[PDB]
């Protein structure tokens, strides 16, 4: 007989069982080969989508810049994605957005932005995803990359005393005029040194963006790579991002700066709002809208203009600080990647090629490669390709969504002329109302017209629509019911990995939070517990006292057991059975077991004088792998360790340093010296320490002051 | 003794290194906050995998050498290695099992009392669970999707900056700024906390981190089912969800929940004091505020620091805050009702009509909050355009309907003239003419037939099939035999909006706050409660309440 | 900045002026209508494209057995475990070898084999190792066995001359995977995983927590029952062996990197006897499926060499990757006969990521659970009664087709189906599958759109079906689900017609 699982979809409603279509139980895809293919293919897609043959040579690069807004070389395939943005109509959406909600909408949003940023310490710039360090010309975690950037500025021209995002930005713009820059570059000789660079090279290195072959993306055969911009570009990006974030929050139709459990009701509210809005004649219908090549279509050139429109009134001191962020993307350089390999029909010999030397090999590559490559030789540079119009993905999600809401925000007076809904970045939900069924076609049509007018391209293949009851948004499917699915939060359930007490309790509170928001049923969560427990016992190599299992950790438990009376009340880490449940999820295991614990046990386990929601009896540091230390990365890290011992030292002096961010108009050393003197005097005057010893400390202090002064 | 010495010698060593020396001298101390941030502990790419990998080896974990040396044997009982002399950090490596051994056989006594009150937060969240009863049944529940409601509530909850001050003072004295505002005014809690925690030097960082949580109600945006008390919040998951229900819960609550309501009544009277004299409303109310002293269950605290920094924003509380510099926007109060604005805009315009009047002509869509009843309304050009009710109890639905009609202000508003000119018109408060919306409001609050009058003032029609469930009766039923026009009930509740916003502006001379350059948020006098009952409450300075004998 | 500007204006200032002094007239109505005429945007209807050309499927060789282990045909070797002997888990086989295992040896001449002699030698190297220690003492055989290869590299700098003087036949090419056709064996595999095995339970599940009347009684009951059903199944068996063995390797990568090790393919089970008699005990034991060999190479993907016992005759069509031998004869029996033993051999690639996610196979239970549980609540919540127990036994789920007739089973046994389905989702996960589901959802939504007569529409169904086609390459599961969605579309079209049947 023929077993078909899909047959159950016959009688039942799909939305309830949609969690079984997604295969989240298994592992995700992974990158193989060269990421250069996708990159090149995508750049060609950018320029192609940019339907404009207008090309002007740049005054500074001697490279043809294709600036393309308003100017439109239409193609017959109009339905196919476009990237040409009619700035006039854009600002039209901007005005008719503002006049829709207040009259000082932008002025105020900007105000909030200005405030938050002007406050900001540049150290907070280290918070974020990985970004491109241009010193070593590699990708790094933002913190270390910024460390090198600044350290380099210091070794070039003297230490940085800005302490603010503004002065940081001012130094950034100052460096472009610098004819010479110095680096911490590691060169091994059969060691770290000081390399030079020129303005011409540096500029490119600054505008440079790096390619990441995608990992962690769910649901695609082919890899949609992600870009990770340079350190000098990032601040200005954060500025715009925050402006847009402020704008976003205020919009009801925005789905971006608001997420998770909130998004859900945003929808329920606007749903019943529209259902009430209806006339007896008027007919409502929905569409699930997904967009393809969302980023490729949008253009930083258009964003520059829009940003100029918003900053029109706010200030001439921050307007100039808004316009800077786009121009670095209007003039952006894209790193090509790993490269291409050569092989004979021998499987014997292989020849690796850099991105630089592609132009050497020319016709040697297959015809497909050639066809993609030849046009890009115009815009090419030694290691990098230059492209204005394309927007790199992920950087301006905020401002993107802003634009999207600007489309849905409202037009021509027609019978049943209604559309509105939600939008997060690319994804958009569209509700359309029109008097009669035929008109609905025309109204929806007008919407995609206006979207595609400014570069918003609905995916003609992926999107779909129906009566108002059925629609999907970011893995959230609707009906009368409201998307019961746990598919989203599956790998988070497993052991977090910091330490045993913290691991389990966190796991619990997760199960809870999931139970409330995601709306999973209880027996599910009970199983979820028993699972997380089993995998916890495994990940930390522990088992119950009644368990026959013998091991190293268990062997001790064989003498342990007999002593303790209340063997149930034991912690899991020491081999205790499960005491927590669905009802006691909020409660950490330590507490729930505590009362029932044996006195000897409790006192001996939690004692503060030890070799040891967050519970404190076991907390330990995981040793870093012996991988980063062997490479030249350690030769670079020789600076970072010099930061460490200092930080450790000051914390040894000031206890609350980590807790309360140290303040006051003093140098670190000065405060250290005077505080040491105070503690020395304290211990001497009344406490148990000798006088000549106190004088010895005073001597060490002053002797240290000498060496400090000399520097 | 050498503990202080070796630190000094280390400083000598570090400042001798010119590289470190200059970075130690240049700039403020604030640089530490940046310097620390230049160190991630390790790579975080594959968490669960990394840990499973980590514990796999027998001796990986970093551990403390000295204490273990002092208290206990480093060697094993089953002759499996536990300790070495091999290393960069001062911390020497050791196996996982040892930790379990000291837990078993380590010599230690009398730590029990020290523990719990350090985590009175967590431990209490346990204690509460003991005292409750249970029951079980099932239903297609309609929960209330979005309430920004305090969870994990604790007595004497406060803002983040101030709690940071506490954090500093209690943990240590040696390095603490002499912060005035919090310490002078809220001293006593300072005493208690500082006393229990300063004496026995244990877990200096940890305790701080958990006290931060101990007075922080996690006001998340969550789905509830009618039980809106901040105590049932902590453990909602076990209580319900869309198909689950539990029972016997209201009882055990912390002393906070009722204490907040007491403060609401406090603000009521304090506002009646300023109401009494209309020579000035600005310079007097402020006095009644700063003078008054509250007594919490275990602490004396000023009224100012309670008002400014209270979570719950009631119509009274709005007024009370308005005097001070406390920004608490997103709140709209009208009589007993609470409202939120979600759509469009329009200007205040003047229109005289036979019974001067202020009317708004906005195509504005707003949300209606009333006891046991929620709804959605939209007005355009001084008349209700769209309406839908998601209430529970019929009466409260009717109340919603009414109140919102008042705020709406149709032409029928003028048509109903039983009395008013006689009493409602002029308010007997130094000959002050009370605003007109609130006039008809009070007229409806007067009697039972006054509700019936304007309820009938709306268009009434026999509703069509397909509107049987949606239609609203005059009595508040779902029968649909006869029903009101431009209104439909919803089988279930209605979601509440939320905005992370702060707005503040001075108040007018008649307890009116034209905040955000208009908007009439202040609602004058919400409720005319002429009562004077107080418990453990302090007052001062010619309070106009006679409690002072000669 | 002054040359970053989009407009005909070049100086930033002029762009600034046009922005600041902007007031847009209503010409965007006409701009939108002209945009519309140029657009020719597709106003699509569902009744018109209701066919969806059924579903396109690839033509070629029948797809092979992508799973790292064989399930249905795989054979077991029982051993009653000691708590202290078994605890090693690496000694399990050493204690096995004292049994009959040592006897088995294959002939040089193999059925359907791709590299006989290599595998035969290695088998001997395993057997020999086991006697001394579970490691393969090879420096050179290791390198080849990994290869079955390296490619020596050439500097570009010196290469310029060999371009000028072309030698070694210099060129550049990349390759693609060959498409396969819908599998037949898959159905039988599913039907086998669905039915209960004689051994009781495989996946190590922890104890249950203390219970209060209200909620815990329910949760605890539901779990005990569901676990009870799903632990008996063969699907669970395979979950078990996966978890235990991939766990064993995951340890071996830390224990001996750059070394060759012999790891067993085992699963643990206790037998349950409810004859109502006081037996000695329910039988506590662990059984073996075959032997496995680790080879560390390339950080990156490990190379692994699987050897499984089987009692069934190999099928060339599905076991193409597999290399079969004639091993010998093994005894099988029952009472209210020894059948020849075949040894299946292959090589495969394991990413550390795959090692991790496949190790934690228990996760599949959970995604079933929720899916199951929800049905019972949603149902019972209507009647406001405890209908869980009733719903599980009474509610009928459409499971299959037999004799051209649509079949359905109760939710408790059709539970097995979902579980298997989730387990396969775990095993058979390829970027292909990912794309498949993540586009398939659109199909499902259009379907229910037609069910409740919501008069749907899809803008470019040819394009959708093209992406669906595109992600269908050589993935047994992926294709299986494709074909099963065909049959769905069919039977659904038969119930209510907003679809096509060829």
């Amino acid at each position: 007989m023929e077993i078909n699982p899909y047959l159950m979809f016959l009688n039942n409603d799909v939305t309830s069982l949609i969690s079984t279509t997604y295969p989240y139980t298994g592992p995700p895809p992974m990158s193989h080969g060269s990421s250069t293919k996708y990159t090149l293919e995508t750049i060609k897609r950018t320029y192609d989508y940019s339907r404009t043959s207008v090309e002007k040579t740049s005054k500074v690069f001697n490279i043809p810049r294709r600036k393309f807004c308003n100017c439109l070389e239409d193609k017959d395939e109009l339905v196919k994605p476009t990237g040409n943005v009619d700035i006039s109509s854009l600002l039209g959406l901007a005005e008719m957005m503002e006049k829709r909600m207040g009259e000082g909408f932008f002025k105020h949003c900007v105000m909030e932005a200005e405030t938050e940023i002007l406050k900001m310490h540049f150290s907070r710039l280290t918070e974020g995803r990985q970004t491109y360090d241009w010193t070593s010309e590699r990708n790094m975690p933002a913190a270390t990359a910024l460390q090198l950037t600044v350290d380099a500025i210091k070794e070039t021209e003297g230490p940085f005393k800005g302490t603010t995002m503004l002065e940081y930005c001012n130094k950034m713009i100052e460096m472009l005029d610098w004819k010479e820059i110095k680096f911490k570059k590691v060169k091994t000789v059969v060691v770290m040194g000081i390399d030079s660079i020129k303005h011409d090279e540096f500029l490119i290195r600054a505008l440079t963006i790096n390619t990441m072959a995608k990992d962690g993306e769910r649901g695609k055969l082919q890899r949609r790579a992600i870009a990770t911009p340079g350190m000098i570009v990032r601040p200005f990006s954060k500025i715009v991002e925050t402006v847009a974030q402020k704008i976003c929050e205020k919009l009801k139709e925005s789905g971006l700066p608001v997420g998770g459990n909130e998004k859900k009701a945003k929808l329920k509210t606007t749903v019943t709002s529209l259902n009430a809005r209806m006339n007896s004649d008027q007919f409502a219908v929905n569409i699930t809208g997904d967009n393809s090549k969302w980023n490729e279509c949008q253009q930083p050139e258009a964003y520059l203009a829009l940003l100029a429109y918003i900053t029109k009134d706010s200030s001439d001191l921050m307007k100039d600080l808004c316009s800077v962020a786009p121009v670095l993307f209007c003039n952006k350089f894209v790193k090509l990647g790993q490269g291409i390999r050569l092989s004979n029909k021998r499987k014997t010999k292989e020849v690796i090629i850099k991105a630089e030397k592609m132009g050497k090999y020319k016709n040697l590559m297959r015809e497909e490669y050639k066809n993609l490559f030849e046009p890009l030789e115009k815009y090419i540079q030694k290691d990098v390709c230059f492209l204005p119009g394309g927007m790199l993905m992920g950087m301006f999600n905020m401002l993107s969504t802003v634009l999207g809401v600007s489309t849905l925000c409202y037009e021509l007076k027609a019978k049943g002329c209604f559309w509105t809904g939600l939008q997060s970045s690319d994804d958009f939900v569209l509700f359309a109302v029109a008097s009669n069924w035929s008109n609905i076609h025309w109204t929806i049509r007008r919407f995609n017209a206006v979207c595609k007018l400014i570069g918003i391209n609905m995916s003609l293949e992926k999107s779909y629509g129906s009566l108002p009851e059925l629609f999907e948004f970011t893995s959230m499917f609707f009906d009368g019911e409201f998307v019961s699915n746990l598919a989203m939060e599956l790998p988070a359930f497993t052991t977090a990995g910091v330490n045993e007490g913290v691991d389990f309790t966190a796991a619990m509170s997760i199960i809870k939070t999931n139970m409330i928001n995601n709306s999973l049923s209880p027996s599910t969560a009970l199983m979820a517990l028993r699972i997380c427990l089993q995998e916890f016992r495994a990940t930390y190599r522990v088992h119950p006292w009644d368990s026959r299992v013998k091991g190293g950790r268990m062997k001790i438990i064989n003498e342990f057991i007999k002593t303790i009376e209340n063997k149930d009340g034991l912690l899991i880490a020491d081999g205790g059975k499960l005491m927590n449940n669905i009802s006691t999820l909020h409660i950490p295991e330590e507490v729930l077991k505590f009362e029932k614990m044996d006195e000897q046990y409790r006192n001996r386990v939690f004692n503060p004088k030890n070799p040891f929601a967050v519970v404190s009896t076991h907390s330990f540091r995981t040793r870093a792998n012996r991988t980063l230390l062997n490479t030249d990365m350690r030769a670079m890290m020789a600076e970072e360790k010099r930061y460490q011992m200092v930080c450790d030292m000051f914390k040894s002096v000031f206890e609350s340093a980590d807790i309360n961010p140290p303040i006051g108009a003093m140098s670190i050393g000065e405060a250290i010296e005077e505080k040491l003197l105070e503690r020395a005097k304290m211990k001497r005057d009344i406490g148990a320490i000798e006088d000549s010893e106190y004088e010895e400390i005073k001597d060490i202090i002053r002797d240290a002051k000498k060496a400090r002064l000399e520097s | 003794m050498s503990l202080l010495l070796t630190i000094a010698k280390e400083y000598k060593r570090l400042c001798q290194d010119a590289k470190a020396a200059q970075m130690m001298t240049v700039g403020t101390v604030s640089n530490y906050t940046t310097f620390k941030k230049w160190t991630t502990s390790r790579k975080e790419k594959n968490p669960s995998l990394r840990m499973r990998w980590a514990m796999s080896s027998k001796f990986p974990i970093i551990a403390n050498k000295r204490m273990l040396e002092e208290a206990q044997i480093p060697k094993e009982h089953n002759n499996v290695a536990l300790w070495e002399d091999t290393e960069k950090r001062d911390h020497v490596l050791a196996s996982a099992s040892c930790i379990n051994y000291w837990n078993f056989c380590g010599p230690c006594v009398n730590n029990s009392e020290v523990i719990k009150e350090v985590y009175k937060s967590r431990f209490g969240r346990l204690e509460r669970r003991k005292e409750i009863m249970w029951k079980e049944l099932r239903f297609t529940l309609v929960d209330r999707q979005r309430r920004r409601v305090d969870t994990q509530p604790v007595e004497q909850r406060l803002r983040t900056g101030e709690i940071k001050d506490l954090q500093m003072w209690t943990l240590f004295e040696d390095e603490a700024p002499l912060a005035s505002k919090f310490i002078l005014d809220n001293y006593g809690l300072v005493k208690e906390m500082r006393s229990k925690f300063a004496n026995k030097p244990l877990n200096k960082e940890v305790v701080a981190h958990m006290l931060e949580k101990q007075f922080n109600p996690e006001s998340r945006f969550l789905p509830v089912f009618g039980a809106i008390r901040p105590e049932r919040m902590e453990l909602i998951h076990a209580l319900g969800g869309e198909t689950w229900i539990q029972e016997a819960n209201t009882a055990g609550i912390s002393n906070v929940d009722q204490r907040k309501n007491d403060i609401r009544a406090v603000c009521r009277k304090v506002c009646l004091a300023a109401n009494a004299s209309i020579m000035n409303a600005k310079s007097k109310l402020v006095e009644y505020i700063k003078s008054t002293s509250m007594r919490i269950g275990e602490t004396e605290r000023k009224l100012e620091e309670l008002i400014l920094e209270t979570d719950d924003v009631s119509p009274e509380v709005t007024l009370c805050k308005s005097a001070l510099g406390g920004q608490l926007g997103k709140t709209l109060s009208f009589g007993p009702m609470l409202l939120k604005k979600i759509s469009g805009s329009g200007v205040k315009v003047k229109d005289t009509v036979y019974i001067q009047f202020e009317y708004w002509s906005e195509q504005e869509e707003f949300y209606g909050e009333y006891k046991s009843a929620t709804a959605l309304f939209s007005r355009k050009e001084r008349s209700l355009e769209w309406i839908t009710i998601g209430g529970g109890i019929n009466e409260d639905r009717k109340r919603l309907l009414a109140m919102c009609m008042i705020f709406c202000r149709d032409g029928d508003y003028f048509k109903d003239a039983p009395a008013t000119i006689t009493m409602a018109d002029l308010s007997t408060k130094l000959g002050r003419e009370i605003p007109y919306q609130y006039v008809m409001m009070n007229w409806i609050q007067k009697s039972e037939d006054n509700l019936e009058a304007l309820l009938y003032s709306r268009g009434i029609v026999e509703t069509n099939p397909g509107k049987m469930g949606s239609s609203m009766g005059i009595d508040g039923s779902k029968r649909a035999i006869k029903s009101l026009r431009a209104v439909t009930i919803q089988s279930g509740k209605i979601d509440m909006p939320e905005s992370k916003e702060k707005i503040h502006l001075e108040l007018s001379d008649n307890l009116e706050a034209f905040d955000s350059s208009g908007r009439i948020v202040a609602t004058i006098l919400d409720l005319p409660s002429d009562k004077k009952v107080t418990f453990q409450d302090v007052s001062f300075q010619h309070p106009d309440l006679a409690v002072l004998r000669d | 900045r002054d040359e970053s500007v989009p407009l005909p204006f070049q100086t930033y200032e002029q762009m600034k002026d046009y922005c600041e002094k902007f007031k847009g007239n209503p010409r965007e109505l006409a701009s939108k209508v002209s945009q519309m005429q140029s657009n020719i945007k597709l106003p699509i209807k569902h009744y018109e494209q209701n066919k969806f050309r059924q579903i396109r499927l690839p033509k070629g060789p029948m797809a092979p057995y992508t799973h790292k282990f064989l399930m249905e045909e795989a054979w077991m070797f029982t051993k009653i475990s000691d708590p202290e002997r078994s605890r090693a888990g690496e000694i399990l086989i050493d204690f096995f070898k004292k049994g009959n295992l040592s006897a088995i040896r294959p002939k040089d001449k193999p059925l359907q084999g791709k590299y006989p002699i290599h595998y035969k030698n290695l088998w001997n190297q395993i057997k020999a190792a086991i006697a001394d220690r579970t490691m393969v003492i090879n420096e050179n055989d290791h390198s080849e066995f990994l290869g079955g290869r390296a490619s020596k590299k050439i500097p570009e700098i010196s290469l310029t001359q060999d371009v000028i003087t072309t030698e070694g036949l210099k060129q550049s090419e990349n390759k693609l995977p060959e498409p396969r056709s819908f599998p037949r064996w898959f159905n039988a595999e599913w039907m086998w995983a669905i039915k209960d095995s004689d051994l009781t339970g495989w996946v190590p599940m922890a104890e249950y927590p203390p219970a209060d009347n209200e909620l815990e009684d329910y949760a605890e009951h539901l779990n005990k029952t569901m676990e009870g059903v799903l632990q008996g199944t063969n699907c669970a068996r395979e979950m078990g062996k996966c978890i235990l063995t991939v766990g064993a390797l995951m340890t071996e990568c830390r224990l001996f990197p750059g070394k060759i090790k012999v790891v067993p393919i085992y699963a643990r089970s206790k037998e349950r006897k409810s004859m109502q008699e006081g037996l000695p005990v329910p039988s506590e034991m662990d059984c073996l499926f075959g032997i496995c060999v680790k080879s560390k190479s390339h950080d990156g993907m490990y190379t692994i060499i699987t050897f499984e016992f089987s009692i069934r005759e190999p099928n060339l069509e599905k076991h193409q990757k597999y290399t079969v031998f004639e091993a010998g004869h093994t005894t099988v029996r029952m009472k209210k006969r020894e059948v020849p033993l075949y040894l299946y051999c292959r090589t495969t690639a394991l990413s550390k990521i795959k090692n991790d996610w496949l190790s934690k196979a228990r996760r599949c239970f959970i995604t079933t659970m929720d899916t199951v549980e929800t049905i019972c609540l949603r149902e019972s919540a209507k009647a406001e009664e405890n209908l869980v127990e009733k719903t599980l036994n009474e509610k009928q789920m459409w499971i299959g087709k037999k004799n051209g007739e649509l079949i359905a089973q109760p939710l408790r046994e059709a539970l097995r189906v979902q579980l298997v389905q989730q387990f396969y989702f775990c095993i058979y996960n390829d970027s292909q599958l990912e794309g498949f589901c993540n586009e398939q959802k659109k199909i499902l939504m259009a379907l229910e759109g037609d069910k409740k007569n919501k008069s749907s529409f899809g803008f470019n169904p040819e394009g959708l079906l093209e992406k669906i086609e595109e992600c269908l390459i050589n993935n047994p599961m992926c294709l299986f689900m494709a074909q099963r969605l065909n049959e769905l579309v069919i039977e659904a079209s038969k119930r209510g017609a907003k679809f096509f049947k060829t």
